[PDB]
């Protein structure tokens, strides 16, 4: 059995080859133990604060909401060491790795932010890190490939399939199945087999906890809605977690709409997929009628995945959280809007969240509403990508 | 009772079983069918067959490519079941085992999947990414449709797992040779083999990395009722894609050698 | 006359064409007034905290000092919004610009960090920003050129002279002399004509103030020495300022040694130059026997300037602060060391400071000493530059 | 008293003064010397000369390039002083004013610089990046060596500045036409001109942007004792670098036209 519930309703589980159950069981045990260990929590806190730079700021956007009744705040995970929220749970998983006596790290990465986070944590904590990254992403998120190498991490291009996140995930799992005795697989999102969705949420929940404290102190009340982009689901659940029991607070997850849902070229399995079993979990999948896992698409490598974390599938099922999609173009307009009017260059992943918020305001400009957008990361890694697109347009 | 009858006969002849593995539809439907008849004519005691899946996470490159090839030839799961029907129509007694990925089984309904397996004559089903911990609905559906649910006994198995596998399994017990994914180049148990027999687990077949006659004999000598070879077989398929004739010839040669080693 | 002392000993002054004195006088008056204005300080503080992300962390480096009696902390200005300490005083100068009713901003930039900071502040505060940048730097610090454009700033390549910082400075001044009525020149370092060296120090002193509070709380005492790289002198004086009256605290400025002082290809006028008059100030200059201002050199664009702020020239003169130099190679070894052993990618400018600290430890490994290195910025902007060099070496 | 004698004579002839500006050593020592003799023969009432400086922050492109050219020809400040000696040896009465950058003056010692100016026959010195606020040591050194310290009266000058410039200045007062840097393409005061005369400031010469006869007449008409033209002159030098002969011819033509406009 297991110490913790591997499911969120019907979603979740540990659908991995028998050979990996001991590793999963060991990880769960180590996590549960670490959660009751004062020394572990202190070491985690110390790293988050003095090394990563938490708490991150909560920035009010006065310019972009001008002339509307929308007040918009941005949780600045883009200011976290490394450039994205990814760094948070990586510091925790690295500590768990050491706790388990593992000396190596396996990680998958799409936007490269998790790769960079895994590399820096490994460099700091004395672990040998190897990162799988789809070849397409090696190109569209290149700044991060350089960062990873510079920090001593081995970056391994994956040319199989769509050569993106999904494929990097496949390789990471194959690798772990054959090296779990010495290597810890530092999964980068709230998905995969239990206990990862649980561990990743818990090691990212500080985002929402800080957001709540900061919003209360600045506004005297809770947000009408917190908005986050949803790839595998880590920054979103990290933001949502602490607000779940606050029923008045809207939880909005923004899945990539790619070139549009009707084109089939998107990464929105939650609202346009079908429940399936893949990557060690039973969750919504973009899949063919035959049961084959389809290839996803999104201008942002970080959201380019054909599935989603099981807790998001659950929260949507019971109606606690609402999920929507934002197309490439909508994300791009949000990206430019933030750059020019607030002086912040957001990651294209984060831009999807900001795009929905801007839609919510524009569509009903006289609706009074307090919104918080989780700015999961900065867009330095997306500069060249965005430039080339804006060039081909003028 | 195809597996029961095979192991009974094999036991009398005091030999182990050789079970080759191939992905259905690789490199194509017609050629795949011939490949399988050759495997049987060459000496295969039972079959282990895979159905092309978009993301075979328990497989290395060799079988990944096998799946890609089957996909290039437009091979679908439906066509795989038509093939299984034909194979069973030509070979009424050979035990047929499927190696599946969970989504393909879960897709149109778990029960419907095993109902189809029973309809085409399949004897067992091994779902690679479904550990005993998530097996309830699968093992139950299998038994309801007279399909033997196959469980893996990993080299890092503890006593509780040995016991679970022993009571839940039917047909045969898949004894993993090593950790990792499928692959002939990676070569990997007496104690585990003994414990299974103690708990009356279905006969054990060793798999993963078995690519030479020597490995076959070793498994049998160690107590295993037989061995399974996949990647080694599949490798002969891809190296002879240009000459189908030499492909079958090479396959027959190899299977005979592997089978003889089990005598 | 003036409200404040334009000199630091013999160094400083307002050596600009008569036409610009009113602008300088207006700026000084606005600064003095703003310093006594509670509302101005509150607005400045708000931006620094909620927008920039201050206070920045003070990270202890346990790995790189292993086996020595050196304790080393890094002031993480690399975590500041924008990626470098530059953002601090830019927020203050932007507020002064608005206070003076100016609607445009002129800024020079070498590493591009000041350019990016100027662009983001202008985007946030509603100012029209134009940036001068030497063409050579447009290339070796390109990531920042893209960032600036994306934020709506006009980047103007300067091909004159050495096509680097110095030249960008010249153009900025020429431009201001003809547009001071509508544009505020947001000088990016503690140099130039008074009141800039004073304003820039004051708007950067939070670095040292936070460093002192953080070091006291973590160590119970002051640092044996704070170390910072010195280009024009802003991050160094920003770090030094609050420690000046603490006589036990060593102040070490690290000038770029380029290819070595003996080669003449460096940016160390303070210890290898001669006092002169240029860029509106009387300060140490790298200059010919004839009195011509020489061209400087440094692998890091941010330190590539033939002069230095007047206060640094003064502090060195009275012996309060000691200045040394670090060559390109020494800076590079420090850059790699930090990346691989602490998981932080430092700006090449900051790497010079870290390099000296590492020397101080290595040369006398049994000497007990508490050191703080101002990690003025992150090195994302230096990744491609460093990669190409390390490639040509293996 | 070269400036005093010039303005006295000019006043009698009821005309304004035309003062051309060129950078010494551009495009070369020899050609620069001829260029200056032509300027004088063409009608120059006085001279305004620059010494090549690495960073001329008060100059636009035209004069920047003039400096670059002089540097290409290896022109140094020492050679500039040898030239000034020669120029003064050929023209004993023409007033000669230097337009300098502070570092060149401060370099080997402020007093030594003005001592050298006096030795070669220079009449005044204007240090472009030294406002009245930083002028003490410079104006003092100048007066000690019988050199007239020149001060700029900007268009944004207030009363306190008018008064300071009036009492500190000697020779002539440099009346700025506009803000910005030197440049012929950028064309830019009666009140300021009046205030200076009220405070008994040295005669005013207008400078910056003066590149046409019309502008010369306008300055004189407005009350200015004369005008200075630099970039317009320098532009003829660079456009005729290939034909030194046509260069001088073009220069003589232009200077005569500018001077006539001051009559
Ligand atoms: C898959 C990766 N990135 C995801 C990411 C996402 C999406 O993943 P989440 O796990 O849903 O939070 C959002 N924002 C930023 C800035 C990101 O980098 C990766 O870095 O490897
Ligand atoms: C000249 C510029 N950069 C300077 C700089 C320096 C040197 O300038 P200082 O003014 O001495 O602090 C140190 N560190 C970082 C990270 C820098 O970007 C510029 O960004 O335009
Ligand atoms: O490919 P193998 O030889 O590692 O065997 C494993 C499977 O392919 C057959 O179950
Ligand atoms: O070049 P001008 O015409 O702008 O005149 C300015 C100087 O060059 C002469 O003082
Ligand atoms: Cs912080
Ligand atoms: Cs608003
Ligand atoms: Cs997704
Ligand atoms: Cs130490
Ligand atoms: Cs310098």
């Amino acid at each position: 059995t297991t110490l913790l519930n591997p499911y969120f309703g019907e979603f979740g589980g540990m659908y991995v080859p028998q050979i990996l159950m001991p590793a999963l069981n060991q990880l769960e045990e180590a996590f549960v133990s670490a959660q009751k260990d004062p020394e572990f929590q202190a070491q985690f806190a110390d790293l988050l604060k003095n090394y990563a730079g938490r708490p991150t700021a909560l920035t009010k956007c006065q310019n972009i909401t001008a002339g509307t009744r929308t007040t918009l705040y941005l949780k600045r995970e883009d200011l976290l060491h490394g450039g994205a929220h990814k760094t948070n749970q990586v510091l925790g998983q690295a500590l768990l790795a050491k706790r388990m006596g593992k000396s190596e790290i396996i990680a998958e990465t799409g936007a490269g932010q998790h790769g960079v986070a895994s590399a820096l944590a490994s460099a700091l904590l004395g672990l040998k890190c190897r990162i799988y990254m789809g070849a397409k992403d090696v190109e569209r998120q290149s700044p991060n490939v350089f960062r990873m190498r510079l920090m001593g991490a081995e970056v391994i291009p994956v040319h199989s399939g769509s050569a993106t996140l999904k494929d990097a995930c496949n390789e990471a799992l194959r690798d772990w199945s054959g090296s779990y005795e010495t290597a810890h697989y530092m999964l980068g999102t709230a998905a995969g087999p239990h206990p990862y969705p649980t561990i990743v949420r818990e090691f990212q929940r500080m985002i929402g906890e800080e957001t709540k404290a900061q919003i209360l102190d600045k506004e005297g009340r809770l947000p009408d809605a917190v908005i986050a982009c949803v790839g595998g689901g880590s920054n979103a659940i990290g933001m949502f977690a602490d607000f779940i029991n606050d029923t008045s607070v809207g939880l909005i997850g923004v899945e990539p709409g790619g070139h549009g849902i009707e084109t089939g070229e998107h990464g929105a399995p939650l609202k346009h997929g079908r429940v399936g079993i893949y990557f060690g979990m039973k969750a919504p999948m973009m899949q063919t009628a035959d049961g084959q896992i389809e290839e996803s698409y999104s201008i942002s490598a970080g959201l380019d995945f054909p599935s989603v974390g099981p807790q998001h599938a659950y929260l949507n099922s019971i109606g606690r959280a609402d999920y929507v999609s934002i197309t490439d173009d909508e994300a791009l307009e949000a990206f430019k809007t933030l750059c020019r009017h607030e002086g912040i260059i957001p990651a294209l992943e984060s831009s999807h969240a900001l795009a929905h918020a801007l839609k919510m305001m524009r569509e009903q400009p006289e609706k009074e509403q307090l919104l918080v957008v989780n700015l999961s990361g900065r867009g330095d890694k997306d500069i060249f990508t965005v430039h080339d697109i804006l060039k081909a347009r003028g | 009772e195809r597996y029961e009858n095979l192991f009974a006969q094999l036991n009398d002849r005091r030999e182990g079983a050789f079970v080759p593995f191939v992905t259905l539809g690789d490199p194509g439907i017609e050629q795949s069918l011939k490949i399988i008849d050759t495997l049987i004519d060459a000496g295969a005691d039972a079959l282990e067959l895979g159905v092309p899946f978009s993301d075979p996470l328990a497989d290395g490159p060799t079988i990944q490519n096998a799946n890609l090839r089957a996909f290039a030839a437009g091979v679908t799961p439906a066509q795989c079941f038509e093939m299984l029907a034909l194979i069973r129509e030509k070979h009424p007694t050979i035990p047929i085992g499927l190696l599946m990925y969970a989504n393909l089984v879960f897709n149109n309904g778990i029960d419907a999947f095993y109902a189809r397996c029973e309809q085409v004559g399949v004897d067992s089903v091994l779902v690679a990414d479904v550990p005993v911990e998530e097996s309830a609905p699968f093992r139950q559906a299998a038994l309801r449709h007279n399909i033997a649910p196959i469980f893996i006994c990993p080299p890092n198995a503890d006593d509780d797992l040995l016991r679970q596998v022993a009571s839940y399994g039917r047909g045969y017990t898949y004894l993993l040779s090593r950790s990792g994914v499928t692959g002939a180049e990676n070569r990997g148990l007496h104690h585990l083999i003994e414990k299974l027999k103690e708990y009356h687990a279905a006969p054990a077949l060793q798999g993963f990395g078995i690519s030479s006659p020597e490995q076959v004999s070793a498994a049998v000598r160690a107590g295993a009722a037989g061995a399974i070879s996949g990647s080694a077989i599949v490798k002969i398929i891809e190296k002879n894609l240009a000459s189908p004739k030499q492909m079958l010839a090479e396959l027959r040669s190899f299977v005979s050698a592997m089978k003889a080693a089990s005598r």
